[PDB]
RNA sequence: UUAGUUGGGCACUCUAAAGUGACUGCCGGUGCAAGCCGGAGGAAGGUGGGGAUGACGUCAAAUCAUCAUGCCCCUUAUGACCUGGGCUACACACGUGCUACAAUGGAUGGUACAAAGGGUCGCGAAGCCGCGAGGUGGAGCCAAUCCCAUAAAACCAUUCUCAGUUCGGAUUGUAGGCUGCAACUCGCCUACAUGAAGCCGGAAUCGCUAGUAAUCGUGGAUCAGCAUGCCACGGUGAAUACGU
RNA sequence: GCGAAGAACCUUACCAGGUCUUGACAUCCUUUGACCACUCUGGAGACAGAGCUUUCCCGGGACAAAGUGACAGGUGGU
């Protein structure tokens, strides 16, 4: 229950939320290991810190795809969409921090005549 | 000739452990080639030396280190007919902090010790005691700007 | 010491590579047949340890004997008339790489 | 010197390594795609005409 | 052939010198195959190898065994600047 | 110290022609008292109706010198291409100095 | 116990032809699952635009192929005949 | 079940067809009107991000060598076949790139996270052998099924301790592998040993405004073999814009 | 790092040597209709000399054998 499938870059994160103690499960693996950076760890709890429910629910995460930071962003959007399903009363609170928005930034495409997205080969006058 | 003028500015996220804005803006300044782990880790461990060597507060001492090297005046040269005159001018609030971190890290690389870990931590100690290269350069900016006080507004 | 002076402050795995004809990988076997740990300072090995290494290193080729053999091979090609002889005798790149640009490491400055 | 060259490529060579590919319409040796067996020029000029099934100009 | 399946020797060149052992360096051999490794049977013989426009004679020694014919027939004519 | 590069097409770059181009464009040194060493790109081409063309590019740091001419024979064009080039050096140098001196 | 594979450059022919099978198959072999939209496979061909010079100016072409899937659980004696009779036009390739 | 495995179900992702959605739509102020500033709703707000799309014309711009073609020219040769060589030369000058000049680093051991593509005279697994490049073997796959195919930076431990060095790898001697009828001129890769210039680059000069620069890997066309080039894919991920 | 999205032979358009002249590639001539391929010898190969076979199918045919013409062929120039 409480399905809040969220996305970031190339990552898709399906999150089912249940009341509990606060344990986070990612692909049948402890979340201390999957996310090594404590800096990447705080952003996971932003939807859980605007509303005081951090030590009340357990998240079961089955993410697939994207880089290690990619799942961190996609799991933040994952819980917020699922948490908003728990009670619509949280919408003004989460909207203030811009947590419902799905980030639209994606890596560009390479262009012919260019060495990347916008890099231009060195110009020589003469 | 073109361009509309003012533009938006980037946001900063509050880092864990040492919740601050200068710390987050300092991590991104000394990062190279988008390696957050390398640059972030040396800063977090550097604060340990700040506590062990002279333990006052890792959050503090770093503070007045910044407020001792941030310049108050600035020079923005302009070319007049015949000769170029270095015009003194104030420094905005945003560039106040930017010119501090850049001066801190440019001279932290030139300190000349074994690791960047020690070099950055030691440099802020000297700044917190009104000493070092970072403090030295700000005085050069002030001395030059106050030497040309004549055509400040004129 | 072991054919020629080797550094003292350095390590035996690293110090051995200071003699012509030995390298990093080969220093693994001569330190294995000698039955002595890799992480040992040079100014710590006893005579019994140093004796086995000199006995082991005797079987492998070393400086001088190897220095003269390679030069002898180079000489053999100079007057036989092989193509590589003119490259060796004129200093131009010997193997299959071009010469219009970038041959300075062999031609010189 | 092209009519001789095209005829030479048709007949079997001494060994399998002498064989190569040539454009069917015009006959230039360089830049031939063996999906269509056309060179880069005949491919463009004839894809515009709507005669290569599936092929269409690619925006993305 | 730079593999175990080698060595590679040209047929018409190999056969010609094979029957020339009776000559014992009495006839020059005029051949084009530069891609043949020099055999022990070739030792003492003189062969004329095509260098792109003409034939250049080389006397085979023992030291030349295992090499190709073309190694001793330089092609590009360089004389400095 | 100027380094030349003549791209002779539809013509042969004989040594007398090379000397003529080198010595005529070499007098520009008097004007621009420090000419940093740079490469000169010279192009020559002749039509079927006996007309000669010369194109010169001398990329000095802030001075992009060009001139292109069409005349009867090859030598007239080279002698008449100095006037177009000398004007630009005199134009660019005296523009900088006198304007900053209001 | 019969599967159908359909591929086409243009889906308009594909989708219309696929529907024809579904209606005919259910007449005899009522056990017919809906068409499955298998992923499309794409290929690009960048080509120099000019003839002689100008490698920096190019042109790109594509070839997108669409695929479908039809599954039947319990066949009928006429189901194969019905599938055989229904001959789709060109531009679509069938495969039992 | 050793493993989403097997039985079972489309719940969720997913793939692809049809639709909704963004249109200054609404509100407030300003203006006479165009419009401008701000705010709410929303995933997205002011042509949202990026492509395809290049007006009359200028440079007698490039291409008779992709193809076509007026005129001129050759025709026991300026046409046709074969072997060998060359287009890979080298006192030198210029343009474009790759690798470095180390401690945010080198070396050793463990381990996590992708997207986009190719495969039938084709991809080629397990197994066994070899230090290695590689060899035998033949499974499965005309493919959302099988293979290519273990992603690398990153993370965690030990060691090295500021030196032309455990940095850098050119150069060279020997011994091998692979394609091909054939690797000398003139291919790529592996093992051992040799160990060069180089410690941030003068005058000058180039690129880039956000998933951009920077950095790290991956794939495809041409292809028996051969890319530091080209065309695409994703991972991590900045600083600054007072102003004309 | 432009044609070249791949120069060891081919590619190749250049050079040395060795060769051919209705020809390597198409049309109309005339006799057979399959024509070859292969093996051996001289061969650097192209090519020179011999043998096995060339079975066409349906008066038609495309190619091939044979010599002739009209002719072909030029990455020769603008
Ligand atoms: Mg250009
Ligand atoms: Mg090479
Ligand atoms: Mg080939
Ligand atoms: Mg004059
Ligand atoms: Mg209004
Ligand atoms: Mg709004
Ligand atoms: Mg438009
Ligand atoms: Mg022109
Ligand atoms: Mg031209
Ligand atoms: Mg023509
Ligand atoms: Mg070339
Ligand atoms: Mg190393
Ligand atoms: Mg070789
Ligand atoms: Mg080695
Ligand atoms: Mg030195
Ligand atoms: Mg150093
Ligand atoms: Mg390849
Ligand atoms: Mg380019
Ligand atoms: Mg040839
Ligand atoms: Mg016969
Ligand atoms: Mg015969
Ligand atoms: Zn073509």
């Amino acid at each position: 229950q409480y399905y809040g499938t969220g996305r970031r870059k190339s990552s898709v994160a399906r999150v089912r939320l249940v009341p509990g103690d606060g344990k986070i499960v990612i692909n049948n693996r402890d979340w201390e290991d999957y996310i090594p950076f404590a800096a990447l760890r705080e952003v996971i709890k932003q939807p859980l810190v605007a509303t005081e429910t951090l030590g009340n629910y357990d998240v079961l995460v089955n993410v697939h795809g994207g880089g290690y930071t990619g799942q961190a962003g996609a799991i933040r959007h994952g819980v917020a969409r699922a948490l908003l399903q728990v009670a619509p009363e949280y919408r003004p609170a989460l909207k203030s921090a811009g947590l419902l928005t799905r980030d639209p930034r994606m890596k560009e495409r390479k262009k012919y005549g260019l060495k990347g997205a916008r890099r231009a080969p060195q110009f020589s006058k003469r | 000739m073109p361009r509309k003028g003012p533009v938006a500015k980037r946001d900063v996220l509050p880092d864990p452990i040492y919740n601050s804005k200068l710390v987050t803006r300092l991590i991104n300044k000394m990062m190279v080639d988008g390696k957050r782990g390398k640059s972030q880790a040396i800063l977090y461990s550097a604060f340990d030396i700040i506590a062990q060597e002279t333990g006052k507060d890792p959050m503090e001492v770093f503070e007045q280190a910044m407020k001792n090297i941030m310049p108050l005046l600035e020079v923005k040269a302009r070319r007049v007919g015949g000769a170029n005159y270095q015009v003194p001018i104030e420094v905005r609030a945003d560039r106040r902090s930017t010119l501090g971190l850049r001066w801190l890290v440019n001279y932290a690389r030139l300190r000349g010790e074994k690791t960047m870990e020690v070099r950055v931590a030691r440099e802020i100690m000297d700044a917190a005691n009104n000493t070092g290269a970072s403090v030295k350069k700000r005085e050069d900016t002030h001395k030059m700007a106050d030497a040309n006080r004549a055509f400040a507004h004129y | 010491i072991a054919g020629v002076d080797v550094p003292r402050e350095k390590r035996i795995v690293i110090s051995l590579t200071y003699i012509y004809g030995i390298g990093k990988q080969t220093a693994k076997e001569v330190l294995a047949e000698a039955g002595v740990s890799e992480d040992t300072r040079t100014r710590d090995l006893t005579e019994e340890e140093l004796g086995k290494i000199r006995e082991i290193l005797d079987r492998i080729k070393v400086e001088g004997d190897l220095r003269r053999e390679v030069n002898l091979n180079i000489k053999r090609l100079i007057e036989i008339g092989s193509y590589r002889g003119m490259r060796h005798r004129r200093g131009l790149p010997v193997r299959g790489q071009n010469t219009k640009n970038n041959a300075r490491t062999r031609k010189g400055p | 010197a092209k009519k001789s060259m095209i005829a030479k490529q048709k007949r079997t060579p001494k060994y399998a390594v002498q064989a190569y590919t040539r454009c069917e319409r015009c006959g230039r040796p360089h830049s031939v795609i063996r999906k269509f067996k056309l060179c880069r020029i005949c491919f463009r000029e004839l894809a515009y005409k709507g005669q290569i099934p599936g092929v269409k100009k690619a925006s993305w | 052939r730079s593999l175990k399946k080698g060595p590679f020797v040209d047929d018409h060149l190999m056969k010609k010198v094979e029957a020339a052992a009776e000559s014992e360096k009495k006839q020059v051999i005029k051949t084009w195959s530069r891609r043949s490794t020099i055999f022990p049977t070739f030792v003492g013989q003189t062969i004329a190898v095509y260098d792109g426009r003409k034939h250049v004679p080389v006397y085979v020694q023992e030291d030349m065994v295992g090499h190709k014919l073309g190694e001793f027939a330089p092609t590009r004519t360089y004389r400095g600047h | 110290m100027l380094k030349y590069n003549i791209r002779g097409e539809n013509i042969e770059v004989t040594e007398p022609i090379r000397d003529y181009v080198e010595k005529k464009i070499d007098k520009l040194e008097r004007y621009f008292t420090e000419t940093p060493d740079a490469n000169v790109h010279v192009n020559l081409k002749v039509y079927s109706d006996k007309n000669a063309k010369v194109e010169v590019t001398i990329p000095l740091p802030n001075l992009v010198l060009r001139a292109e001419e069409t005349s009867g024979d090859l030598y007239a064009s080279i002698d008449l291409i100095v006037d177009k080039l000398e004007r630009q050096i005199r134009k660019h140098k005296t523009k900088v100095n006198r304007k900053f001196r209001d | 116990k019969i599967r159908i594979r359909l591929k086409a450059y243009d889906h308009r022919i594909l989708d219309q032809s696929a529907e024809k099978i579904v209606e005919t198959a259910k007449r005899s072999g009522a056990s017919v699952s809906g068409p499955i939209p298998l992923p499309t496979e794409k290929s690009i061909y960048t080509v120099l635009r000019a003839v002689h010079k100008y490698k920096d100016s190019r042109e790109q072409f594509e070839m997108r192929t669409h695929k479908r899937l039809i599954d039947i659980v319990n066949p009928t004696p006429q189901t194969v005949d019905s599938l055989m009779r229904l001959d789709l036009p060109s531009g679509v390739d069938i495969e039992i």
